[PDB]
């Protein structure tokens, strides 16, 4: 069991112990957060044109 | 009222608890893709153990260890005999075994290939025990049902499934004298029913013939090949402090040499039990792991052995 | 979102509606003429749920009353909580609704709903920020099924992303005015089916016989149909009404009952049924508030499955035994909980109790089991419609047959629809 | 040094967040005004602690904070509170109107509105930061705020700040505190979508985190407060490490190489010992290597998995109070030979220990005593993806009936983003399934 790369200092210290080896675009995004209000925009006309009738 | 589930359809044993824990009246079965389970009797392939011991207000015990197949499987049960301490290579009481993947006579397995010539390779006993009148092959299996604590009990009858035909040792070809199963048979019932001798018959055998028991003879090598093996995993296993609890039944399978040495050729973690014994088992594993952690309103021996060294 | 106007349309729509603001301003201390003389800084902290602030601080509901006859609006007015509300609110016809569908929704209604939906705008304008509507009403006669099923499709034009709650009396020939009340009542569904979020079914034939049988009251009153009511409707509501942590609003609670749009019509409980000295125990509310016995719409819920459940128990108690309590019903009865929903049960708890009572349990279901209660409807409808029998109150309003065939065949597909999951 | 911006969305991430800065300014002897006694360099400096808060001339320490909720009523309590003083009003920013646990009404319809406010009052913070290193995400995944605004926050960032980490502290949904019906659709939805653009995530199951507060501090029904004052304690832990002087996990990119070689399995399981009760009345101090055991219980993590059936790419202690290299040592041989920890064969098998000689600072009244030595275990191990498969389980279930999917489409959704981001979760379990076996 090999202890290595130790450091110390005044408040810690630490080391390793091994034991054995072995995005879309700013564009890309509006445009489905506008594909989305489209789409919440037909329902709503759907809905508003039913209620016409 | 406690609530149970049922995902192996197949299970013998397990219809057997379900139809024994019905009739009681505080046991209601419940669909298998319920999640509202005291006790869930899972399938063998794909157990959904991280499903378990997340419900809240139920808790929740299962009918298998999670990691018990690396004591099932040869393959497994091979490498965990080679590779761990507690039972070291130099292990007296498993046959000398390989793995290559897809006297010195062998067999290999995982048909059945029996030869010096030719999954997992090892040592074939050449001279085992024979029954007379017979000279006969035979191995034992014995029940063994590991709790929720851990507690090993040992089911007091085990079974002799025989082979009725003699063995041979220059012909290896022919299946029905050395392989000694029971669905390969089916003289299938000469000598005993169904090929099967009891621990009383098999003990007043040993007793007349090879002035010996049952008891000295052989039981206590199987008593340490399955404490051996369980606490060897436990570790691995162990369902202490865990947000579920498994117990579980276990089939030992040994073979009886002709020098009284007792052999571990298999363990199986889905086993079927003998026709006679079912409804004392049954009953016992409902009083032993299920009712010991579901209370209600010995025919098992008890494994433990702290010699201290 | 804080705010919710309420609007109750009719005699019994606005019966059911005074005393449901007479329960609450008592549990929040507001006296007659609208002051608060309370105690607590809990009965003030969501007070703006259902009362606005007015000058001299009197606390005004924010309520508009609704009917096609002077009757009923004037003994509101008289009786012992009348005056609390804005009289700007009080909008009123004179020829009345003759327990007539068409009359409410199609002719006389027709011509006072723009001035009801004037002050509806003028109580919706100063709400900081307006979450929905709840509708107290009768489907039985005129008025509160037909106009208040118009006055929701206004509203829903106006506001179509706040939402909509009913609180609606179903009808039953054990406690029925007149014979045309399954007509009415079929019209009405289709129409609540389409516009409404939330549609709590107040059966009057369940409120009879709880009135009845596990009260011992021989002649019930409608005043003792109502005290039930009110006390249900305070039940369900005090989540809104009182803190905190673990607080609520509508549309959160529209979302997770309701799995399917057209399936949001539930099956309210209350626990213990009043008209005591003993208080109960926290394992009894669970079983009466889960027992048939106690429920509002007269349906068996063994004879269907709930997709979702929400209670709610009043009172000091142990939060640790209302878990195990419900965890135990749930456990122990679990073919009547849909699996292919997790979790569908959601218990709160508050800690201010309901007058007279130490500690209380309101149950909101929504059971396929309500089924029953559309197939009773639907029975009802067929035995007079299969003989056009008093059709013509509704044609000489101008109605058609058609009209009335899909209204049935909308009921029906509901019926249907509520079957398929409680196979499933 | 190097500045890190902690971010604060939903309810659970800005209660959450509460309960970390109330702690943080505790360990820092910062108060709740913002001045700190032991900070002598007055209105500005490169101490450690300075990744964490900004100073101004007066003298004050401001947290590099932003909360983010779409409803007021929890950030007016953080206005009203404790440390309101602490605060610039810019960072705490406000809605009228919550997601409804839904989270294509958090993502898609009021994410959209105010998605451009917050990344201008980010801005803010990144051009006082001489050279940022990136973002610690709070929030749940089971809020329509949580899940859905989070997820086009994270999408966001990446373009904006794309050289920068994004670390995540993720609340895993629980049946015993608070839940909504729709959580496991949330839940799915919104790691699909931010799988990519997270680089470390640190899951909290609420499950585990009540059980311990059950068991361990005897506490019968836990609050919000008792629950996230024990994870403020686990998240300090773990940012410790940028807050002070030391040499392990001194930036946010030494997470994603100590902790993450397989960057899809970013979730690492974190392990806490020892939670004591302050009432306890007579209470024996634990060892260093009691302690470390314990990081290999069940019981004491922050999701409930059986670490011996899966494998191990990398692990972490983090100690805190009388701590000494060869106690550690000494200890993991001990572990080594009772316990199966099986790592992967292409990883090596060892600790990557870190040590702070400050014991663990407690919040005055709490729940949590005070301990002479602690330690925080970061194990990525593939036992969490019994985690996805719960969530999965729970998911596959309601989608099979469509239910509540209308709510979802109702917001602008398409039904095929939750066919598509549960075949991302599908591939998810796979992934860890060829490590683990
Ligand atoms: N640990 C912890 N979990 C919380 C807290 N608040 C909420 N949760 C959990 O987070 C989930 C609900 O998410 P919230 O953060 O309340 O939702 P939100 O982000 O405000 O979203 P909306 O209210 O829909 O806008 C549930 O699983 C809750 O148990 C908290 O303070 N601490
Ligand atoms: N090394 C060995 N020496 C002698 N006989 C052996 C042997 N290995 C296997 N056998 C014989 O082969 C037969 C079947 O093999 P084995 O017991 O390994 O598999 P199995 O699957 O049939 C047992 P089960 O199905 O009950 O778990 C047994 O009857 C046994 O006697
Ligand atoms: N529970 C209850 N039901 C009522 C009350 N008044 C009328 N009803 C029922 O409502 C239906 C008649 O509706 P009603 O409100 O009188 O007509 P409207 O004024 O035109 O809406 C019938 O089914 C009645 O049984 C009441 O005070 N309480
Ligand atoms: C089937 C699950 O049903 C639920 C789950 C949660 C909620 C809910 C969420 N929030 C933020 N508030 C509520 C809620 C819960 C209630 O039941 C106790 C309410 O009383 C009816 C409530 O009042 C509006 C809100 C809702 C349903
Ligand atoms: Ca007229
Ligand atoms: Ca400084
Ligand atoms: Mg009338
Ligand atoms: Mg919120």
């Amino acid at each position: 069991m090999e202890v290595i790369e130790l450091n110390k200092c005044t408040s810690g210290q630490s080391f390793e112990v091994i034991l054995k080896p072995p995005d879309p675009s700013l564009e890309e995004i509006q445009k489905k957060l506008e594909a989305a209000e489209e789409r919440r925009k037909y329902q709503e006309a759907e809905l508003l044109k039913h209620l016409a009738e | 009222m406690y609530t149970f589930v049922v995902r192996d359809e197949n299970s013998s044993v397990y219809a057997e608890v379900s139809r024994l824990l019905l009739a009681t009246g505080q046991w209601k079965r419940l669909r298998k893709d319920n999640p509202r389970f005291n006790l869930m009797l899972g399938e063998r392939n794909r157990l959904p153990f991280g499903r378990l011991g997340h419900e809240p207000g139920l808790v929740q015990l299962v009918n298998y260890y999670r990691g018990a197949d690396k004591l099932c499987r040869k393959a497994s049960l091979v490498k965990l005999i080679k590779t761990s301490p507690e039972l070291s290579e130099s292990c007296t009481w498993f046959p000398e075994s390989y793995v290559i993947y897809p006297g010195n006579v062998w067999i290999a397995k995982s048909g059945i290939l029996i030869s010096s010539e030719a999954h997992v390779i090892q040592k074939y006993l050449e001279k085992p025990l024979l029954l007379e009148p017979g000279h006969r092959k035979f191995d034992i299996r014995s029940w063994v049902l590991v709790d929720h604590l851990y507690n090993i009990y040992l089911y007091r009858e085990g079974v002799l499934r025989t082979s009725s035909e003699p063995y041979n040792s220059a012909n290896f070809q022919d299946k029905t004298c050395h392989l000694t199963n029971h669905c390969i048979q089916k003289n299938y019932g000469r000598y005993e029913e169904g090929n099967e001798m009891f621990f009383e018959e098999f003990n007043q055998y040993l007793m007349d013939a090879l002035n010996t028991t049952l008891e000295n003879s052989i039981l206590l090598q199987i008593k340490h090949i399955i404490r051996s093996c369980l606490m060897c995993i436990e570790p691995a296993i162990s369902t202490k402090h865990l947000h579920y609890q498994s117990f579980q039944l276990f089939g030992f399978d040994f073979m009886v040499d002709e020098e009284l040495k007792v052999w571990l050729i298999e363990v199986n973690g889905a086993p079927a039990c003998a026709q006679k014994l079912y409804a004392e088992l049954c009953q016992g594993i409902v009083d032993v792991a299920i009712s010991s952690v579901f209370p209600l309103a010995s025919i098992f021996i008890k494994l433990h052995h702290h010699h201290h060294h | 979102m804080r705010e919710i106007v309420h609007i109750q349309a009719g005699q019994c729509g606005n019966q059911i509606g005074a005393k449901f603001w007479e329960v609450i301003s008592d549990e929040h201390g507001i006296d007659p003429t609208g002051s608060y003389h309370g105690d607590s800084d809990l009965q003030l902290e969501r007070i703006n749920v259902y009362y606005n602030e007015a000058t001299g601080n009197k606390y005004v509901p924010r309520a508009i009353l609704v009917d096609l006859e002077p009757g009923t609006m004037d003994s509101v007015r008289s009786g012992p909580f009348g005056q609390i509300f804005r009289p700007d609110n009080f909008v009123f016809g004179q020829s009345g609704a003759g327990n007539n569908w068409a009359k409410g929704h199609y002719t006389e209604g027709a011509e006072l709903v723009d001035s009801v939906l004037d002050v509806v705008r003028k109580e919706s304008e100063s709400c900081d920020c307006l979450q929905g509507f709840q509708l107290t009403h009768s489907l039985g006669g005129g008025t509160g099924s037909g106009m208040g099923t118009l006055l929701i499709s206004k509203i829903r034009e106006e506001y179509p992303d706040r939402i909509m709650n009913t609180f609606s009396v179903v009808p039953s020939p054990k406690v029925s005015d007149t014979v045309v009340e399954p007509y009415n009542a079929t019209l009405s569904v289709h129409q609540l089916v389409e516009n409404t979020d939330e549609t709590y079914c107040i059966d009057n034939e369940a409120l009879y016989d709880i009135c009845f049988r596990t009260l011992k009251l021989t002649t019930p009153t409608y005043g003792d149909l109502n005290h039930l009511v009110s006390a249900t409707m305070s039940g369900v509501t005090t989540c809104l009404r009182f803190p905190g942590q673990l607080n609520a609003d509508l549309r959160k609670l529209a979302v997770n009952m309701v799995p399917f749009p057209r399936l949001h019509f539930f099956m309210p409980g209350f626990a213990p049924l009043t008209s005591q000295y003993r208080a109960l125990t926290v394992p009894e509310l669970t079983q009466q508030m889960f027992d048939a016995k106690n429920m509002m719409a007269a349906c068996d819920p063994r004879h269907g499955r709930y997709l979702t459940v929400a209670a709610v128990f009043r009172g000091r108690m142990s939060m640790k035994e209302v878990d195990e309590q419900m965890l135990n019903v749930q456990n122990k009865n679990s073919s009547y909980f849909v699996e292919w929903i997790p979790n569908n049960v959601k218990t709160a708890v508050c800690d201010i109790p309901p007058r007279g009572l130490k500690m209380s349990a309101t149950f909101i279901g929504n059971s396929t089991a309500i089924q029953e209660l559309f197939k009773r409807i639907s029975e009802q409808f067929t035995a007079m419609f299969r003989r056009k029998a008093f059709l013509h109150w509704y044609t000489g309003e101008g109605m058609d047959e058609m009209e009335f065939t899909e209204a049935e065949s909308n009921m029906n597909d509901l019926v249907s629809e509520y079957q398929q999951y409680q196979d499933a | 040094m190097r500045e890190c911006i902690s971010i604060h969305v939903g309810q659970a991430g800005v209660q959450i967040g509460n309960a970390c800065w109330e702690l943080y300014c505790l360990e820092h002897g910062i108060q709740p005004d913002g001045q700190m006694p032991s900070d002598k360099t007055i209105g500005g400096g490169d101490d450690s602690f300075n990744t964490f808060f900004s100073e101004t001339g007066a003298g004050k320490h401001v947290p590099r904070a932003v909360f983010v909720d779409l409803e007021p009523t929890v950030i007016d309590e953080v206005r009203t509170g404790t440390y309101r003083q602490l605060f610039h009003p810019e960072q705490l920013i406000t809605g009228k109107e919550d997601a409804a646990n839904n989270y294509a009404r958090g993502h898609y319809t009021i994410g959209k509105e105010i998605i451009d406010l917050v990344l201008d009052r980010i801005r803010k913070l990144a051009d006082q930061c001489t050279g940022l290193q990136g973002f610690l995400v709070f929030h749940s995944f089971g809020g329509g705020t949580g899940s859905g605004f989070t997820s086009l926050l994270m999408e966001r960032l990446s373009v904006d700040y794309g050289k920068k980490s994004k670390l995540e502290f993720s609340i895993y949904p629980a049946p015993q505190v608070s839940t909504a019906v729709v959580e496991p659709y949330n839940s799915i939805l919104t790691t699909h979508t931010t799988l990519e653009h997270s680089d470390c995530a640190f899951m909290v199951d609420n499950e585990a985190i009540y059980d311990i507060c059950r068991r361990n501090l005897d506490i019968e029904r836990p609050t919000y407060t008792n629950l996230n004052r024990l994870i403020s304690q686990i998240v300090s832990s773990i940012t410790a490490s940028l807050r002070f002087d030391g040499a392990l996990n001194v930036d946010l990119t030494e997470f994603q190489t100590n902790l993450v070689p397989y960057p899809r399995i970013h979730f690492p399981l974190a392990t806490y010992a020892p939670v004591i009760s302050a009432e306890k009345a007579y209470h024996e101090q634990l060892s260093v290597a009691e302690i470390t055991n314990a990081c290999f219980e069940p019981a004491n993590q922050m999701v409930k998995c059986d670490p011996r059936h899966g494998k191990y790419m990398a692990c972490c202690l983090l100690y805190r109070g009388d701590v000494v290299p060869k106690d550690v040592n000494a200890a993991i041989a001990t572990i080594k030979t009772k316990r199966s920890i099986q790592f992967v064969d292409w990883c090596p098998t060892g600790f990557k220990v870190g040590i702070n000689y400050q014991p663990p600072t407690v919040v005055p009244g709490g729940d949590l005593a005070k301990v002479q030595r602690a330690v925080c275990m970061l194990s990525n191990t593939t036992a969490i993806a019994e985690a996805w498969a719960r969530l999965d389980h729970k998911f596959d279930l309601m989608y099979a009936k469509r239910a509540f999917v209308h709510w979802y489409v109702g917001e602008g959704m398409e039904e095929g983003e939750f066919s598509e981001a549960r075949e991302d979760m599908a591939a998810l379990e796979k992934d860890y399934e060829e490590v683990g076996v």
